[PDB]
């Protein structure tokens, strides 16, 4: 089983 | 009319600093990653013999989840979550036969945030032997579901309660079971 | 304690139709109880759901590499996981245990609930029907519906309101993908 990577939100 | 859905569900919660990473298939947990032990825990052992998952990758996702929470917290001007108290139901795994092993299931549903204290009570006293539980399962309304289990030997002599505490409740909720 | 709580969730949902012929991926960020931004493979780019999600959609949509990964994910992620997981999830089949009993010990000709307990089965899709002397009883059926046990089994209690007469035979009939022919359990009203 493989995961999808969490994406970091925009910071503004 | 979908046949199946597979969900990778994660959460992070402040100020508790609690995180969760799990896979869900048609509503059942396939596995989650233990945050304490940093290892993949399969909901059923057989799964582990036939599949694999790199626990490390989940931890990295959790770090990202935490970062995203702090950004959204500030962005929303520190709008906190509204507590939604759980529905609680106690049932057995199969029809009761006196003096034949069985399992009490404490079914906790439709609540948020994902923090609960659950205690099994036998005749008013806490019991921990053989007990187990799932992690928090995701729901389409973004609330949570959770199961706790108590193997037991049914008898006319004992009573049981699942005692559930949640911030959305005014008092602890005791859900009762006895043979009838 | 009374300290305020702040909650973040992330969900990647792979929705499968007709085996894996049609696959839809839904990626969702949720703050507290509100979904803020999503990627829907049927749309092909990120969309803000609430106002707070606007900066994230704009930021992510500007990155070609992300969009390409996400757009191929119905293959590299959804179809892949379905494939490696298939044998023990999609194809999991566990036969129900079926037991029938009166809810209470009542005399003949008195109202009662005849319980058909169907337990320990997987998957959830199931048909439970009641018959009285070989005829289907459509009315007076009180069902719990499908109950998820949380351990990769389900159970259900399908109860029949009866006014049982001497000699009557009641049958609970179960159809489920685990068996090629219906399971049947009979309850016979005592001959008196």
């Amino acid at each position: 089983v493989v995961k999808q990577n969490c994406l970091k939100l925009a910071t503004k | 009319k979908e046949e199946h859905v597979i969900i990778q569900a994660e959460f992070y919660l402040n100020p508790d600093q609690s995180g969760e990473f799990m896979f869900d298939f048609d509503g059942d947990e396939i596995f989650h990653v233990d945050m304490a032990k940093k290892e993949t825990v399969w909901r059923l052992e057989e799964f582990g013999r036939f599949a694999s998952f790199e626990a490390q990758g989940a931890l990295a996702n959790i770090a990202c989840d935490k970062a995203n929470l702090e950004i959204m917290t500030k962005r929303s001007n520190y709008t906190p979550i509204t507590n939604v108290p759980p529905e609680v139901t106690v049932l057995t795994n199969s029809p009761v036969e006196l003096r034949e092993p069985n399992v009490l299931i404490c079914f906790i549903d439709k609540f948020t945030p994902p923090v609960v204290n659950v205690t099994w009570l036998r005749n008013g006293k806490p019991v921990t032997t053989g007990v187990s539980e799932t992690v928090f399962l995701p729901r389409e309304d973004h609330l949570f579901r959770k199961f706790h289990y108590l193997p037991f030997l049914p008898s006319t002599e004992d009573v049981y309660d699942c005692r559930v505490e949640h911030w959305g409740l005014d008092e602890p909720l005791l859900k009762h079971w006895e043979f009838d | 304690d009374t300290r305020p709580r702040f909650l973040w969730q992330l969900k990647f949902e792979c929705h499968f139709f007709n085996g894996t012929e049609r696959v839809r991926l839904l990626e969702r960020s949720i703050y507290n109880q509100e979904e803020s931004v999503r990627f829907d493979s049927d749309v092909g780019e990120y969309r803000a759901v609430t106002e707070l999600g606007r900066p994230d959609a704009e930021y992510w949509n500007s990155q070609k590499d992300l969009l390409e990964q996400r757009r191929a994910a119905v293959d590299t992620y959804c179809r892949h996981n379905y494939g490696v997981g298939e044998s023990f999830t999609v194809q999991r089949r566990v036969e129900p245990k079926v037991t029938v009993y009166p809810s209470k010990t009542q005399p003949l000709q008195h109202h009662n609930l005849l319980v058909c307990s169907v337990s320990g089965f997987y998957p959830g899709s199931i048909e439970v029907r009641w018959f009285r002397n070989g005829q289907e009883e459509k009315a007076g059926v009180v069902s719990t519906g499908l109950i998820q046990n949380g351990d990769w089994t389900f159970q259900t209690l399908v109860m029949l309101e009866t006014v049982p007469r001497s000699g009557e035979v009641y049958t609970c009939q179960v159809e489920h993908p685990s068996v090629t022919s219906p399971l049947t359990v009979e309850w016979r009203a005592r001959s008196e």
